[PDB]
């Protein structure tokens, strides 16, 4: 999705907190705590996070739930 | 000498070279020409003429 | 501008009722200036430079 | 300068705007190659060290 | 580095001016001109 | 002309402009407004501080780039610190308050 | 050698360059014709006449 | 009535005030080299800054007229000062000289 | 930063020459008067007791001379920025504000009433901000760090 | 010739009859027609002009052709301003004709020639008063 | 390049590198080239083909009388292209082709319709590219600059971004390719001197000779000669231009099989003109025609023209004059741009801080948007004005209780299409100005219109967006102020009305009084006359003055071009409501009137002299026209007790003297008033700045403050008094007025508040004070927008609206209760304290406020935080005041945060600051 992020804004309509969510995810991807959920095409993590947003797998709520999941798992 | 030449040419006198300092008859002619243009028998000069 | 005698008008602006007020300025190469100018009331005023 | 053979026509938008298209033939003949003589200066001062 | 907000402006009192300053500059000289130490 | 990193000025710790010295273009007020027209706050923020006047921020960001991390640490622009010092040089107390 | 954009002529009211192109093409045509008559080395007379 | 009450009006009634005016309208005293500086700066908080010989164009003189504030003590200041003819000898040279 | 101990209290230019001269309006003293005071041409009576002179009255050279000769003691007057600072320190903001409120309760004239109100607001704002007027006159002068005025 | 002010209308030069009084119904109708035609043409020309200005205006990337495209417009607008100034003069002349006070000099009661009115139908003064006023004008102006 | 205003003649560009990951994302999402194709000013695309492309496509689509393969039938576009590339057919030749277009008929389904269309080869080859959703019609035509732009626009509206982008790229590539294949150039002989140039020139010269001969005769002073010559030259110039263009356009007299025909010529220069790639008629004029008259320095037009063309050669004099004109223009250009910069900067200073803070304020107020139906037609239709605005309330069909648009809905294109299917005229739309939320605006009141398609997203900085949109244009606008005074589309005349279209006649704001013949003579000053069309809509609108006899009244159908009203302009009749004899009151001869009386038919020319012309005894005597009956007693106006005593103003020519039974509606006395009847058009750049600085205009028109019977006052002191006495409220409102003011209402009349009393221009301040907010905002919007459209620069009203909101930032309190009773205070603080009072038990009191309107400069000067004000105001002053005040700056704004180098509160950083707000005053 390195042409037009129009569909990601159609998923999240703020068009501003969209970029913030994508930044949190793409920094969680760069610092290799996690791995990309999409088959990489030798892309960098920017368009990877955008592609992950557009398919509905990640948003703010899914990010928070999975984050608290990993937190409570690592607590044990 | 240039200043005097321009002064005498402005008042339409045949004489080209004068004594540099302002002779007073000249001044009188000056007020005559000023009141002439004030009457309208002449054009005013433009600060831009070569 | 060359030294000598110049007759300026400075028209239009002069009181926004016309009153085209003329003035002759006598400028030497080096030295103080002479000015003969008008007024709305047609009075001839002298100014030292 | 120099006189070149020009043709007025649009050639696949490489002269889109006032830009100019030119043939390898001009560079090959070295007719628009300029010589520039630049000056450089190295000055050796004496510091207190 | 603090995370700040609200920048306040007021007349400086003489005791605050003394407060910021670390020392008094009594002589106008700048540098020793021979050895350029201050 | 291109410049990555180079020499800075004495009083205003901005990068020198020109050809003899590496250069270093200049983001003007109009460009600031342009970025403001977008919701582009982080690019403006970096351009204004980490890229020009913040010494600690700029060195830390250099190291971050070398390490392959992309984060930021804006700090206080040096021009603003100079401003405070110049106003405080007058009889005017300007303090950064806290809550 | 050079391909110049035509859309620059009519709105840029410099039409002299077009006449320049024509007359210059004509001059090179003359030059070519002389080159041809010299490469065959016709005769002094014929170059002289032309 | 004075020689400045007719000026201050013009200043904002005709937009500007040419140098010629502020020159001849002065009283007799404080002509000292550039004593005008203070009255020009006060007149500047009303909108004047006329050019060499009073040109004109330029519909822009009211932004700067608004950019010079209501608080017009100056008016009072100038009035008092130019209505007493106490020599405004600011330059310390003159006062020490006396 | 550094600082300099000034021997003679000096006035802060900004609070004098700025179009609204805040020392002047705080002290209700015209600008020309304060100017004449600082440059040492005339005195001002700082608390002139049970005498024939007010507290913000200017005295000329030989009027002050004839007065001192006549009134040797119980008579405090001075010259210069230190005089201005002294009279500034002694003025009671709060009590004078209360006087102004009593005037407002008693005074009925349109333009005078407005002016009164303006002064009242001014003093109120000043005493709310917590700045004491005497600070407008500088005693210690800070000096900018060297690196910002480099050599 | 289709270039004057009588040409604009389909009218031909008048011809004062032997014992014809000066201002009669027919002459007044004639001049009213002339002025109305003149006006309506000028207004339609202004409409053309404005449409042209509205169509052309664009943002040019070259500073030496923005001036080119804004140096013919300045002249056009000059002509339009002048004609706008003349539309008020035509309106006033239509008011004098409608009020039946047309054809005489405003300075002196003398009547203005018919041929002069067919020359410049907006004429307000006789040639003599016109000349004297023109002198006074140029003198108070220049 | 069009977006950058860039040209390839050595212009340079800078390239910056976004470093952080968030910056990379910010660049890719909001700033990416492909995301911003729509202009922020209007909704239309920016990236349209520029010049070479359009030439290529134009060449491709044009049709020709005769070529190769006339009347061939091709099975599809691919075969067309195969035919062209083999050289068996010309790129343009009229042909029958089978084409399958797709249609969005269902809920987003594509339905293939496949049939035979009559088109060109070229048009089919171009149709190859077109994406599925577009109707063929699009390409079937000439395909010029306009058409191509409309093509892109429709592509965007139907399919969406991704396809529009791909289709634009395709258009570029194909256009370049086929432009190269066309091989269009420009030769010296391509610009043809019209055959009849010298003819018109000789005619004009003979006419000037006649005018010189008629000058020497002494029928014209020098001025008439100069003006007349210049005018004859102008006419000769435009005619010569038109003759050249006529020669040029349609000169290809190409032959079909047998006899011949004539057609749209293929002259390369002409195609460059007509396609809209470069050149306009005027430049073609200057190449092939006479380059008209030129102006000397002083602005005066030199009598002798050039008459030469660049194809031919000019001489010394002509070139010299052209130098005058050229250099004057070139020198003016620089200054013009450098002052437009100032306008844009002082327009950004006022609005910078405005940001979308709330989602929905919940206001019911809004502005009534109509189709601006200026007289004859719809100068600008509704759909353009209302597209992308939220609705304030439900709009009802032409039949009550049939809601077709639920409360606040965003009106996109399809809603507008539906809105067109009905015939609703007026729609309340929520406006930014009336938005209720303090410290910003609400998403809904603003609406969608942006580079993207959707409703505004919370957080975006709308203030600087609007300032930028209003500042970028303003360079097309001619620098120096001009005047036109044309008003082309007038009312045909000033007397009679002429209905253009056959519709029902419907009156607004009137009370007629039937006369003896039975005509509805209107006695209302504010009367308008609209026209409803076949299907219930307002087609025509006319303005009928006081006293105008009517012919056909209300309801009856008027056929096309019927004169429905008639009146003499410079004549205000006084109209009687009841019948009987006119009785003379206070009309003494010598004291107040001058006896000019006629014979049998009863004419007079009585002049009611004012105090100056009135003798010493007739100072207070108001001469009147008594309405008496046959018996004597004052007959009262119907329903009211007032005996109509018409105080006849100066020069009231009373025709009907005492002794003429007046019918109910006969004119009492004709009063001639030569009021100026033309609306001089004004324009250019400085007028805009002047409109934005809200400068009270020249001799201003006056309004009425309260209602009630008006009256005169102290006679002839240098301003006659007008006393508005309220029927119910207290009487005592006296307003002095200069004598030169013309009055529209009679003394013994009951006016309403805020009707016009004198003619001329109204000062926006009065508009706000009397009429209120929506009226001033509408006035400003319309007045500026007229200037901007005069040059053809399109701007959406919302930006002007935000600015106007910034101008109304301040109010002044007249009541009491918690404030200082006179302080200019922002309307937000007053509105919050009013909310406090009204929610709390106590009123306090109060407090009633009135809005004030400030010009953008002062409004900018009214900033709260002192770091901004020091950033652009006299720093010393603001710093000194803030130092004495001990003022505390929370910074809260954009420019402050810029200066301190922290996150702007707009856009991507709004969340950050919103977070901090929750962290403050929290745990
Ligand atoms: C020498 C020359 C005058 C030549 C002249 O006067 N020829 C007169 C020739 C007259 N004749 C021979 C032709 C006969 C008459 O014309 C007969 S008739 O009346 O015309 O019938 C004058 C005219 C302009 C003068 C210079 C300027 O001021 C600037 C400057 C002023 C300084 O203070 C001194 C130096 C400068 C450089 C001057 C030098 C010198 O002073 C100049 C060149
Ligand atoms: N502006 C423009 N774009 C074109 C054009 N032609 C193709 N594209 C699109 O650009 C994108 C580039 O894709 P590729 O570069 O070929 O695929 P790749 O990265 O794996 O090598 C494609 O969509 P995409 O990036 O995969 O879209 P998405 O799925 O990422 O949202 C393609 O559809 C064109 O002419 N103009
Ligand atoms: N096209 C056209 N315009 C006319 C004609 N006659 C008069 N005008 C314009 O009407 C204006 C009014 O002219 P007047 O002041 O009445 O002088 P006038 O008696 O000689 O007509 C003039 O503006 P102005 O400022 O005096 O002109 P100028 O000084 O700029 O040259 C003039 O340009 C005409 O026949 N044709
Ligand atoms: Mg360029
Ligand atoms: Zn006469
Ligand atoms: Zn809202």
């Amino acid at each position: 999705a390195r042409v037009t992020v129009q569909d990601a804004v159609e998923k999240i309509g703020n068009r501003f907190d969209l970029v913030l969510v994508a930044a949190r995810r793409a920094r969680q991807m760069q610092v290799g705590g996690k791995d990309p959920l999409v088959p990489e095409e030798n892309d960098k993590t920017t368009v990877i996070a955008l592609r992950e947003i557009e398919e509905g797998l990640i948003n703010n709520q899914i990010l928070d739930v999975r984050e608290r999941q990993e937190q409570q798992e690592q607590e044990a | 000498a240039v200043g005097r030449m321009k002064f005498n040419r402005s008042l339409l006198r045949e004489e080209i070279e004068g004594s540099g300092i302002l002779s007073k008859d000249d001044i009188i002619d000056v007020m005559k020409k000023l009141i002439d243009i004030r009457n309208g028998k002449g054009e005013v000069d433009d600060i831009d003429h070569l | 501008r060359s030294p000598g005698v110049f007759f300026d008008s400075d028209k239009g602006k002069t009181h926004s009722s016309g009153k085209v007020l003329y003035n002759a300025r006598i400028i030497p190469y080096r030295g103080s200036w002479l000015d003969f100018e008008f007024d709305p009331k047609d009075n001839l005023f002298v100014r030292i430079d | 300068g120099q006189n070149m053979r020009v043709a007025f026509m649009p050639w696949n938008g490489y002269n889109f705007e006032d830009s100019i298209l030119v043939s390898e033939r001009v560079v090959q003949e070295d007719r628009f190659t300029t010589i520039h003589i630049q000056e450089l200066a190295c000055v050796s001062r004496d510091t207190k060290l | 580095t603090e995370e700040f907000d609200a920048i306040k402006i007021a007349l400086a009192s003489p005791d605050m001016i003394r407060s910021w300053s670390f020392g008094e500059v009594k002589k106008p000289e700048t540098i020793n001109y021979r050895t350029f130490k201050p | 002309h291109a410049r990555s990193t180079g020499s800075y000025s004495l009083v205003t710790q901005q990068p020198l402009g020109g050809k003899a010295q590496f250069g270093g273009q200049r983001f003007g007020e109009m460009e600031v407004w342009a970025l403001e027209a977008y919701g582009a706050a982080y690019t403006l923020q970096e351009m204004l501080t980490v890229k020009s006047d913040d010494v600690n921020g700029r060195t830390k960001m250099y190291k971050n780039i070398v390490d392959g991390n992309h984060q930021m640490e804006p700090g206080m622009p040096e021009s603003f610190n100079v401003l405070l010092k110049e106003i405080r040089s007058l009889g005017i107390n300007i303090e950064l308050e806290d809550e | 050698d050079i391909v110049l954009n035509p859309l620059g002529v009519p709105s840029r009211m410099n039409i002299g360059q077009i006449l320049e192109t024509h007359l210059g093409m004509a001059a090179k045509g003359i030059g070519d014709k002389i080159n041809a008559m010299l490469k065959q080395q016709q005769e002094v007379a014929k170059l002289r006449e032309f | 009535q004075s020689q400045l009450k007719l000026l201050v009006t013009r200043g904002k009634e005709q937009g500007y005030l040419t140098y010629a005016e502020v020159n001849d309208h002065l009283p007799e005293d404080i002509v000292d080299s550039d004593q005008i500086e203070d009255i020009i700066q006060m007149i500047n908080d009303m909108g004047i800054q006329v050019m060499e010989e009073a040109p004109d164009a330029d519909d822009l003189m009211l932004a700067e007229n608004t950019a010079d504030e209501d608080a017009a003590e100056a008016a009072a200041q100038v009035l008092s000062s130019v209505e007493s003819e106490i020599g405004r000898t600011t330059d310390p040279v003159r006062m020490y000289m006396r | 930063m550094g600082h300099i101990e000034l021997a003679s209290p000096t006035a802060h230019i900004w609070f004098l020459k700025s179009l609204p001269s805040r020392i002047g309006l705080l002290l209700d003293m015209p600008l020309r008067d304060i100017e004449r005071v600082l440059y040492f041409e005339s005195y001002v009576v700082i608390e002139g007791g049970m005498t024939n002179l007010e507290r913000q009255q200017i005295l000329t050279e030989e009027q002050y001379l004839d007065a001192l000769e006549e009134f040797g003691d119980e008579f405090d007057a001075k010259m210069g920025a230190e005089a201005i600072q002294a009279l500034l320190k002694s003025m009671d903001l709060e009590q004078e504000c209360e006087q102004l409120r009593e005037e407002l309760n008693e005074t009925n004239s349109e333009t005078k009433r407005k002016k009164l109100t303006k002064r009242i607001k001014l003093l109120e704002a000043f005493v709310q901000s917590g700045n004491k007027p005497e600070w407008m006159i500088l005693t210690v002068l800070p000096v900018l760090p060297p690196d910002l005025r480099p050599l | 010739s289709s270039l004057s002010i009588l040409a604009i209308a389909g009218v031909e030069p008048y011809q004062e009859k032997p014992g014809e009084e000066y201002m009669n119904e027919a002459q007044l109708a004639h001049f009213r027609r002339i002025l109305e035609a003149w006006r309506n043409q000028l207004r339609d020309e202004v409409d053309r002009t404005v449409t042209h200005m509205q169509d052309e205006a664009a943002n040019f990337p070259d500073p030496v052709d923005r001036a080119a495209q804004e140096e013919e417009f300045s002249l056009e607008l000059r002509n339009r301003d002048r004609e706008r100034k003349l539309i008020k003069k035509i309106e006033k002349t239509l008011k004098k004709v409608e009020d039946e006070d047309f054809g005489y000099c405003e300075s002196c009661g003398v009547e203005i020639g018919i041929r002069r009115l067919e020359a410049r139908p907006t004429a307000d003064l006789c040639i003599d008063c016109k000349t004297l006023a023109e002198i006074r004008e140029k003198q108070m102006a220049g | 390049c069009a977006a950058y205003n860039a040209d390839f003649d050595g212009d340079q560009m800078a390239v910056h590198v976004p470093l952080t990951l968030e910056a990379q994302l910010e660049a890719r999402a909001l700033m990416m080239s492909t995301n911003n194709i729509l202009s922020p000013a209007n909704g239309e695309p920016i990236i349209v083909p520029s010049q070479d492309v359009v030439l290529g496509l134009y060449y491709m689509t044009r049709d020709c009388v005769n070529a190769k393969g006339e009347g061939m039938v091709l099975t599809g576009p691919k075969e067309a292209e195969r035919l062209y590339r083999s050289g068996l057919a010309s790129l343009h030749a009229r042909v029958k082709v089978r084409i399958t277009e797709y249609e969005k008929d269902a809920n987003g389904e594509l339905v293939a319709k496949t049939s035979l269309k009559d088109t060109t080869v070229g048009r089919a080859i171009l149709w190859m590219i077109v994406p599925k959703g577009l109707p063929y019609s699009i390409v079937n035509q000439a395909l010029g600059k306009k058409a191509i732009s409309k093509m892109l626009n429709t592509c965007y509206r139907i399919l969406g971004l991704k396809p529009t982008v791909i289709f634009a790229d395709q258009i570029m590539y194909t256009g370049f390719a086929y432009a190269a294949r066309s091989g269009a150039s420009v030769g010296i002989d391509d610009m043809v001197i019209p055959e009849k140039k010298h003819e018109i020139i000789s005619e004009a010269e003979a006419e000037v000779a006649e005018i010189q001969e008629q000058f020497q005769s002494g029928l014209v002073t020098a001025g008439e000669r100069y003006n007349k010559v210049i005018d004859i030259w102008a006419a000769a110039n435009d005619r010569v231009s038109k003759a050249m263009m006529d020669n040029l356009q349609t000169e290809t007299v190409i032959n079909r099989d047998g006899q011949e025909e004539k057609q749209v010529s293929f002259n390369s220069i002409y195609m460059m003109a007509d396609s809209g790639a470069r050149g306009s008629a005027a430049q073609i004029r200057q190449l092939a025609g006479m380059r008209g008259l030129m102006a000397k320095p002083d602005g005066s037009i030199i009598e002798t023209p050039i008459t030469a063309n660049f194809r031919e050669g000019l001489n010394v004099l002509q070139y010299f004059i052209s130098t005058h004109g050229a250099r004057k223009g070139l020198a003016d250009t620089a200054l013009k741009t450098a002052n437009s910069g100032y306008l844009t900067r002082r327009l950004v200073d006022v609005a910078q801080d405005l940001v979308v803070t709330e989602d929905d304020c919940g206001t019911h107020e809004g502005i009534m948007m109509t189709p601006v139906i200026e007289g004859g037609d719809v100068k600008e239709p509704l759909r353009d004005r209302v597209l992308g605005r939220v609705t304030a309330e439900d709009v009802l069909k032409p039949g009550t209780a049939d809601i077709l648009v639920p409360r606040n809905t965003l009106l996109h294109e399809q809603w507008c299409d539906l809105l067109e299917e009905n015939s609703v005229d007026a729609v309340k739309v929520r406006s930014v100005v009336s938005c209720d939320t303090d410290f910003g605006v609400c998403a809904h009141c603003y609406g969608r219109d942006l580079a993207r398609g959707h409703i505004i997203n919370k957080g975006e900085a709308i203030g600087v967006i609007a300032a930028q949109s209003i500042g970028e244009p303003g360079t097309q606008l001619t620098m120096r102020t001009f005047h036109i005074g044309g008003a082309a589309s007038r009312a045909a005349a000033e007397s009679s009305i002429q209905v253009k279209n056959k519709g029902s006649i419907k009156l607004s704001n009137v009370k007629s009084v039937v006369n003896s013949s039975g005509k509805l003579v209107i006695t209302s000053r504010n009367t308008e006359l609209k026209l409803i069309d076949e299907f219930g809509r307002t087609k025509e609108s006319y303005k009928v003055p006081y006293g105008a006899v009517l012919a056909k009244g209300d309801g009856e159908q008027v056929a096309g071009g019927e004169t429905v009203a008639n009146w003499d302009p410079h004549t205000m009749p006084v109209i009687t409501e009841v019948s009987g004899f006119v009785r003379f009151t206070d009309m003494i001869d010598g004291q107040t009137i001058t006896r000019q009386t006629d014979e049998l038919t009863g004419l007079s020319s009585l002049v009611v002299l004012d105090s100056a012309e009135r003798t010493a005894g007739g100072k207070d005597l108001r001469p009147a026209l008594k309405i008496v009956d046959a018996q004597g007693n004052d007959v009262l106006i119907p329903g009211t007790d007032m005996p109509a005593q018409y105080f006849l103003p100066g020069k009231a020519i009373v025709q009907l003297e005492d002794g003429v039974q007046i019918s109910s509606g006969d004119t009492l006395a004709r009063i001639p008033q030569e009021s100026g009847g033309t609306k001089d058009i004004t324009g250019g750049l400085p007028r805009v700045a002047d409109l934005f600085e809200a400068r009270r205009p020249k001799e201003p028109a006056i309004l009425a403050e309260i209602s009630g019977i008006v009256s005169f006052g102290k006679e002839t002191k240098g301003k006659r008094r007008l006393v508005i006495t309220p029927v119910d409220g207290s009487d005592p409102y006296e307003e002095m007025i200069p004598k030169w003011r013309q009055l529209n209402v009679f003394e013994g009349e009951r006016v309403e508040r805020g009707d016009v009393i004198s003619d001329g221009p109204e000062a926006p301040h009065d508009i706000l004070r009397l009429r209120g907010v929506h009226a001033v905002t509408r006035y400003i919007v319309n007045e500026v927008q007229d200037v901007y459209r005069l040059q053809g620069v399109k701007i959406n009203d919302k930006h002007i609206e935000v600015i106007v909101r910034q101008m109304l930032r301040k109010a002044t309190i007249v009541n009491a209760g918690s404030s200082d009773f006179l302080e200019g205070e922002q309307v937000e603080y007053s509105r919050v304290k009013i909310a406090n009072r009204e929610l709390e038990a106590n009123g306090k009191v109060g407090a009633t406020y009135s809005r004030d309107l400030l010009g953008i400069t002062k409004a900018s000067l009214a900033t709260e935080s002192f770091i901004s004000a020091a950033s652009f105001q006299e720093t010393t002053r603001v710093l000194t005041e803030a130092a004495v005040a001990g003022k505390r700056d929370e910074l809260r704004g954009l420019k402050e945060n810029v200066i301190v180098g922290r996150l702007i509160p707009a856009g991507t950083g709004y969340a950050y600051h919103q977070d901090r707000m929750r962290r403050r005053a929290a745990g």
